[PDB]
């Protein structure tokens, strides 16, 4: 009856901070035993919640939110924290209660090509609402026209790359992170053990 | 044309406060990320503050606590409000629309000169 | 906070021949910079932005090149007004950062 964290961190697929990935857990025992507990996690912190009430604590759903971001850039994912990823990319609420875990992902997801398929958010019109999926192809601008009559001034694209290569400092080494949400909504609870 | 003009540049006495002031044309502000440099006579140049198009702004450490940024939306312009003026701020200051990776810092500022009563 | 250090001071090259300048980082800096021509007497000029990418309007005559920590700005023909101060600005955690150099003066004859 576990629930399927193995995959959700295994998977070794992790697509972008833009158009993050959920999964809304439900209907398992959740053991935690490997969570916070295996050896290569990296950072681990829970607020709101203990690490072993929480192993104790039991819930309706969860919501797992994985995405991969550069390393310099990990003290943005908090609660109300400002910054660029945190305010136009993905934004957690300030009474977020739940865990964040980072990985240095510095082998797995890098190419001497240029690991860049991912693009970042660098372009927003106004700040997130918490929990604001905006994954958009649009040209974000100045001048009158968008760049698909225009060139050089207003001819801006959202997406811009990372340029993931190895000769890159830790500090440009993408981390992959993954934050668990607990609701607890008027529900029977499906994930407790 | 595209520009960005700039007022406030004068004399006070240490300690003392004083506000710039910075107008643009042909290109919004309130969407563009904007950044506030300045330079000491004979010296290189400096980060002083950037705004954001959402609002959340931030300010370099040296100047931590005394500068604050803010901008007329409504007429196209950006501000900056000083205060605790001491004997280092003595400089010509610089408004500029930094886009980044896409393009550096491009269009700047005529400047203006902030010296101090002594 | 990544310091530049550009060298040498001074340049006095006869007209019409190359110009190498050259800026100095302590980190790595991979190929986040630019160029800044500030002629004496008004605000700087950018040039040539990321690692060699020449500004719109930026006469060819400019080459920039290097990567990593070094990096080096060079020029075809000097002509009689190409005398100014020159700056890297390195960007590596542009939101919010920038960190300027120590300027190069260049003459002729």
């Amino acid at each position: 009856n576990l629930c399927p964290f193995d995959e959700v961190f295994n998977a070794t697929r992790f697509a972008s901070v833009y158009a993050w990935n959920r999964k809304r857990i439900s209907n398992c025992v959740a053991d935690y035993s490997v969570l916070y507990n295996f050896a290569p996690f990296f950072a681990f912190k829970c607020y709101g919640v203990s690490p072993t009430k929480l192993n104790d604590l039991c819930f309706t759903n969860v919501y797992a939110d994985s995405f991969v971001i550069r390393g310099n850039e990990v003290s943005q994912i908090a609660p109300g924290q400002t910054g660029n990823i945190a305010d136009y990319n993905y934004k957690l609420p300030d009474d977020f209660t739940g865990c964040v875990i980072a990985w240095n992902s510095n082998k797995l997801d890098s190419k001497v090509g240029g690991n860049y398929n991912y693009r970042y958010r660098l372009f927003r019109k106004s700040n997130l609402k918490p929990f604001e999926r905006d994954i958009s192809t649009e040209i974000y601008q100045a001048g009158n026209k968008p760049c698909n009559g225009v060139a050089g001034v207003n001819c801006y694209f959202p997406l811009q790359s990372y340029g993931f290569r190895p000769t890159y400092g830790v500090g440009h080494q993408p981390y992959r992170v993954v934050v668990l949400s607990f609701e607890l909504l008027h529900a029977p609870a499906t994930v407790c053990g | 044309e595209v520009q960005l003009v700039e007022s406030g540049g004068g004399l006070v006495q240490p300690g003392g406060s004083l506000r710039l002031s910075c107008a643009a044309s042909g290109i919004t502000v309130s969407r563009n990320y904007m950044s506030w440099v300045r330079q000491a006579p004979g010296k290189g140049l400096e980060w002083v503050s950037v705004m954001f198009a959402g609002g959340s702004t931030f300010y370099a450490d040296s100047v931590k606590g005394r500068f604050t940024i803010s901008r007329d939306n409504s007429k196209n312009t950006l501000y900056l409000q000083m205060n605790s003026l001491r004997a280092e701020d003595t400089a010509v200051y610089y408004c500029a629309r930094d886009l980044g990776v896409v393009g550096a810092t491009d269009y700047w500022g005529q400047g203006t000169l902030v010296t101090v009563s002594s | 906070e990544r310091v530049m250090t550009q060298s040498p001071a001074t340049l006095s090259v006869s007209p019409g021949e190359r110009a190498t300048l050259s800026c100095r980082a302590s980190e790595s800096v991979s190929s986040d910079l630019a160029w800044y021509q500030q002629k004496p007497g008004q605000a700087p000029r950018l040039l040539i932005y990321g690692a060699s990418t020449r500004a719109t309007g930026i006469p060819a005559r400019f080459s920039g090149s290097g990567s990593g920590t070094e990096f080096t700005l060079t020029i075809s023909s000097l002509q009689s007004e190409d005398s100014a101060v020159y700056y890297c600005q390195q960007y590596n955690n542009w939101p919010p950062g920038y960190t300027f150099g120590q300027g190069t003066k260049l003459e002729i004859k």
